[PDB]
């Protein structure tokens, strides 16, 4: 018998569709007394091999041990489900991207932004203790969720699976230059994540989407081959400027570890 | 259907070739790349890969294909990969073999480009 049967697709109450795109569909729903989001994955040439791989890759995402990590609650195996499906808790404020760039009601203040930064750094430090690392986990403002008490949480549902096309990057503005060009096995993945955090810091400082005026293909080509970088903002504190520069070091080996920037961010807290 | 536009309206074939050059340049110019010659400039697969990312809104990591292909085999791999990206985007599996594009088969090239044009005319 299999160790996990996963979540029973029939037990999902689909309420309202939230989005549909290249990778599949996102629904708000209910399951066993939980308010959830359901990601229905669209996969070309689904196979028994890919289904087996999905079912081996999902259990790693069920991380319940850290406040700044949002677990996958479970997954529907396909077969018997119509499609491979992931379930997570519904996060009332949506993604960090939504809160920073699409917030029509209020603008989060910079004390809250620093708390978001600390939250993300703590969750990333925890994820970087895992052996092996969770593969194909890209950090950007769409893959961080904001919970009901404004806690930022790294979303484990936003990993890419082995059967999802490694050849299509949809958020290159947050990806380290070396990771635009080299296979993950040829990069230090933890160092690449720190670049992404540096871009998150830039986003929290400017309240702008990085390279918003350029297409994704433009961004990746210019960052990889032409040295395009975010411009350090004018008139910010020297301490913040210094932190952003060291996290965005051109040399991956000189970038700090997340567990070294956690105490730095702690000291920039109000409390 | 496309072969009537190819053969038995040679001034329309030139209109198709003029329309396709306009279209691919609207996107590739954003990378500081210019196409003047459909019969050769897509044969090594690079511009097809770059064009698909421009049309469907993603970057293609440079480890995923050969940006500067050094052999017939690498060009075939580039075109094959570009064909996969097209299918990822909703197009049916292209008719020509990837070798047909690398060999500068003029008909195979405009059929692939025109199907891109049919689908992505209005992409800005
Ligand atoms: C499984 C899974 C999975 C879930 C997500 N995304 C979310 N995860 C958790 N909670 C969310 C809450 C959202 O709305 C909050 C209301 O904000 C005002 C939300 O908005 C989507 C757009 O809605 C029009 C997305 C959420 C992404 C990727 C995967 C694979």
């Amino acid at each position: 018998m299999n160790k996990h049967s996963g979540i029973d697709f029939k037990q999902l109450n689909f309420l309202t569709k939230l989005n549909e795109n290249h990778s599949g569909e996102l629904w708000k729903g209910r399951w066993q007394g939980n308010d959830i989001v359901v990601k229905v994955l669209k996969v070309r040439d689904w196979s028994t091999r890919k289904s087996r791989d999905f079912n081996e890759e999902c259990p790693r995402l069920r991380i319940f041990s850290h406040p700044n990590v949002l677990p996958v609650l479970g997954a529907c195996q396909s077969p018997p489900a119509p499609h491979p499906t992931l379930i997570t808790h519904w996060m009332p404020y949506g993604s960090l991207y939504n809160v920073l760039h699409e917030g029509t009601n209020f603008v989060v203040d910079q004390s809250q932004a620093v708390k978001f930064a600390l939250d993300m750094a703590r969750g990333m430090a925890f994820l970087h203790t895992l052996e092996p690392l969770i593969p194909r986990h890209a950090l950007n403002s769409r893959s961080v969720m904001i919970d009901e008490d404004m806690t930022a949480r790294i979303s484990m549902a936003d990993v890419k699976f082995s059967f999802q096309s490694p050849g299509r990057m949809y958020a290159p503005a947050w990806v380290a230059p070396e990771a635009l060009q080299k296979k993950p096995e040829d990069t230090n993945r933890r160092s690449a994540d720190m670049w992404s955090f540096a871009v998150l810091l830039w986003e929290l400082v400017t309240r702008e989407v990085p390279f918003a005026d350029l297409s994704n293909m433009e961004i990746g080509m210019k960052v990889a081959l032409e040295g395009l970088r975010p411009t350090i903002p004018p008139g910010i504190s020297p301490h913040v400027s210094k932190l952003m520069k060291i996290c965005m070091n051109e040399d991956p080996a000189k970038r700090p570890k997340f567990d070294m920037i956690v105490p730095i961010l702690e000291k920039m807290q109000d409390k | 259907a496309f072969d009537t536009l190819f053969d038995h309206a040679p001034d329309k074939l030139n209109v198709v070739k003029k329309t396709l050059i306009t279209f691919v340049n609207k996107h590739l110019n954003k990378l500081n790349l210019e196409v003047t010659e459909l019969e050769t400039q897509f044969a090594d697969g690079v511009y097809l890969v770059l064009l698909m990312g421009l049309l469907e809104g993603y970057f293609v990591p440079l480890h995923s294909f050969f940006l500067t292909p050094d052999s017939f085999e690498q060009k075939v791999l580039n075109v094959s990969f570009a064909f996969e990206l097209m299918q990822d985007g909703g197009l049916e599996k292209p008719k020509p073999r990837p070798e047909d594009i690398v060999n500068c088969d003029l008909k195979s090239t405009l059929r692939v480009l025109y199907n891109l044009f049919t689908k992505y005319r209005n992409v800005e």
